[PDB]
């Protein structure tokens, strides 16, 4: 408790500081693509989307040390930018970054979603057809994930971003500035985010749903209880969320607490009244009664991105209704963090999310004119995971 | 602000009907309104050159009012003006595509394409260029067919 309250502080020389600047754990991000089996049946006859999952396609991520690390002696905060990098692991993958898949045409779904002005839709329709773009396309893994110049967007006469991709941009970018408490003045505050980009709120959501709560989930304040709700901010889903105690687990001789992401975080205001301010509209959500999805369009420049759990785990039956081929499994598709309760350090985790795009019918865009319903289209799902190294695990029980 | 129907519906209907009327001037009174080099005054054509001249001014005025409501749209793409917007929309190839998609008459498109080709199209848009061309044809009409009973 005494040696802990000092080696847990985020300042130069402590065990938490070295592991904070650059983690001893190798982090991998595995992708599974939802390969569309009946693109023409969906486009022409408004049938269900038959998908086959293809993966894993594995990348080593979060291997870069934190940058522009600057302590503020006044408020006891420490600032940084976390640089983004992904290195492909052919050794750990089912195929090459060149593998082809039939997937939703991202630019078509997004432009149709964003531009509702009928004169604009008429220009866009002409451009979609001149570039012979359609509701679905064939893309390599490298393109779908990291970016491609869209042939339709390239023709748009008003300013648009012509490069499209699920994680475009990624390399050479950095998430921040994060300002976190170093815990010098009070250990119960170590690593909790003070501000992210100079604010305490995201300006994405209304009321309490906009708050930046907790740490980055790489560690939590020390002396964690089983009764504790752990709050944490995840910039990739653009909101703060929480984890709750599940079971006791032994990781390489280290007694840890397994915290999970509860289905309730994903519930509608019908099951969970606090989630009202995560409901963005009243049509797709069916008057805010659908659940297990998150419309993050406000943080994605208006693009109709919907985040969910893999295979729509913990989701409303109406959300899964238009897709054939999914098989949700609690054990397989949930998110969990294994936390060492004394230090508060995350020694293992699996962050499992699915990326979807909503596509609606259109009166003017011919390529979406035959649609008879809206679709929350699963694009891919991922498992971002890391486990403590054997050496670090034995160094942990000895030095801690 | 409101037209007989939605602004979008009205806009294309007006554009279509004016293009059709421009063709119907030749289909009905082509003995008067033509591009024939041979400038011989035809009896009773003067009257028709005046009605055609009147129509051009009526459409020029109607068009001004339509452009004015277009410039009042509050959902146009960012960093793009209402005029670049209008101009893109009325460029010959897109104009003919929208008309065909709405009316489904390919031959009507053939006639319009011919009319625009002969107008130097095939005060800023295609419609404006055409209404300017129409003003010159009705002026040429009156210079040839100066009197209802020539001379
Ligand atoms: C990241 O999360 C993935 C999804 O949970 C996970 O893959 C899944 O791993 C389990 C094994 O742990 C596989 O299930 C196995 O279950 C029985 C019993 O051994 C076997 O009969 C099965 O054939 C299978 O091997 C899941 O099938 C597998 N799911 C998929 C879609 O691949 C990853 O392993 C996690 N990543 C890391 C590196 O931990
Ligand atoms: C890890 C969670 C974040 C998920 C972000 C996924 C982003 C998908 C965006 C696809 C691009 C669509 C085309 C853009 C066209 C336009 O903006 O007009
Ligand atoms: C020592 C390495 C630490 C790295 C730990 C990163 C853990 C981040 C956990 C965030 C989980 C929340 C996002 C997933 C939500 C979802 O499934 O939709
Ligand atoms: C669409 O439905 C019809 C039957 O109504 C069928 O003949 C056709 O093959 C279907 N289209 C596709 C692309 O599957
Ligand atoms: C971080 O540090 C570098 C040092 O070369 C500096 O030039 C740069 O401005 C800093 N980055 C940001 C985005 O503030
Ligand atoms: C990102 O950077 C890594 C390391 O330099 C490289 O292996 C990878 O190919 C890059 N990704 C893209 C999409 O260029
Ligand atoms: C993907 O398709 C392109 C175009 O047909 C092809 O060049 C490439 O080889 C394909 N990928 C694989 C893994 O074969
Ligand atoms: C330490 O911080 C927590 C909030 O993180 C607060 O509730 C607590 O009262 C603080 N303790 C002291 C001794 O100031
Ligand atoms: C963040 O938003 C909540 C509104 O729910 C508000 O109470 C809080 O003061 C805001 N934070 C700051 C520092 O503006
Ligand atoms: C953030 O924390 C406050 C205080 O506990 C809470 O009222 C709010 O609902 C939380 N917001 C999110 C989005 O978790
Ligand atoms: C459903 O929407 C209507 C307004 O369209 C509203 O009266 C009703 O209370 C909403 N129901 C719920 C439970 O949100």
């Amino acid at each position: 408790q005494k040696t802990i309250k000092k080696q847990v502080v985020l300042e130069e020389g402590t065990i938490a500081f070295k592991n904070w600047v650059k983690t001893g754990t190798e982090v991998y991000r595995q992708f599974w693509i939802f390969d569309v089996q009946n693109p023409q049946e969906v486009m022409m006859n408004s049938s269900n989307i038959q998908v086959k999952q293809r993966g894993p396609y594995t990348y080593r991520v979060r291997f870069l040390a934190k940058e522009n690390v600057t302590q503020d002696a006044e408020d006891n905060t420490v600032s940084f930018l976390q640089p983004n990098g992904a290195i492909f692991e052919p050794s750990l993958s089912v195929g090459t970054e060149a593998d082809n898949f039939t997937v939703l045409n991202l630019a078509v779904a997004a432009a149709s979603h964003i531009y509702q002005n009928q004169f604009v839709q008429m220009i866009l329709n002409s451009l979609i057809n001149k570039s012979k773009s359609s509701m679905f396309q064939v893309r390599t893994l490298r393109e779908l994930l990291w970016g491609y110049r869209d042939p339709f967007l390239s023709l748009v006469p008003y300013p648009v971003t012509t490069t499209v991709g699920l994680f475009y941009p990624y390399n050479n970018t950095a998430d921040g500035v994060y300002k976190v408490f170093n815990g010098k003045d009070n250990i119960s505050k170590v690593a909790i985010i003070d501000t992210y980009k100079g604010k305490r709120n995201l300006s994405y959501w209304e009321s309490h749903c906009d708050m930046i709560n907790g740490t980055d989930a790489a560690s939590f304040p020390p002396f964690v209880e089983k009764s504790q709700v752990l709050q944490f901010f995840s910039s990739d889903i653009c909101r703060s969320i929480y984890a709750v105690f599940e079971s006791d687990v032994n990781l390489k001789g280290i007694p840890v607490y397994r915290f999970v992401l509860p289905s309730k975080a994903f519930a509608s205001p019908v099951e969970n009244p606090d989630n009202y301010c995560f409901c963005t509209e009243k049509i797709i959500s069916k008057n805010c009664t659908s659940y297990g999805v998150l419309d993050i369009s406000k943080c994605k420049e208006g693009r109709p991105v919907y985040i969910s759990l893999p295979h729509f785990l913990y989701a409303s039956p109406d959300v899964s209704e238009p897709i054939d081929g999914l098989n949700p499994n609690e054990e397989e598709h949930r998110t969990y963090l294994d936390i060492e309760p004394i230090t508060g350090f995350t020694l293992q985790f699996a962050k499992r999310l699915q990326v979807n795009l909503l596509v609606k019918p259109s009166e003017k865009i011919q390529v979406l004119k035959n649609l008879k319903r809206n679709y929350i289209v699963p694009i891919l799902w991922l498992n971002e995971t890391g486990t403590i190294g054997d050496e670090k695990a034995n160094m942990f029980r000895s030095q801690v | 602000e409101d037209k007989i129907m939605s602004y979008n519906a009205f806009f294309w209907m007006w554009v279509h009907d004016m293009l059709i009327d421009s063709i119907k001037w030749r289909d009905e009174h082509g003995r008067c309104i033509n591009k024939d080099k041979g400038k011989t005054c035809i009896k009773g054509c003067n009257k028709k050159c005046i009605s055609f001249q009147k129509w051009v001014e009526q459409k020029k005025t109607e068009w001004g009012k339509i452009k004015d409501h277009f410039r009042k749209q509050k959902d146009i793409p960012k960093d793009w003006t209402h005029d670049d917007f209008l101009q893109t929309l009325l460029m010959k190839d897109l104009l003919l595509e929208i008309i065909q998609d709405t009316y489904g008459d390919a031959n009507e498109i053939k006639r319009i394409e011919a009319l625009l080709e002969q107008a130097g199209v095939g005060k800023d848009t295609t419609i404006d260029k055409l209404l300017q061309h129409e003003q010159k044809e009705a002026d040429k009409c009156l210079k040839t067919h100066t009197d209802d009973t020539c001379p």
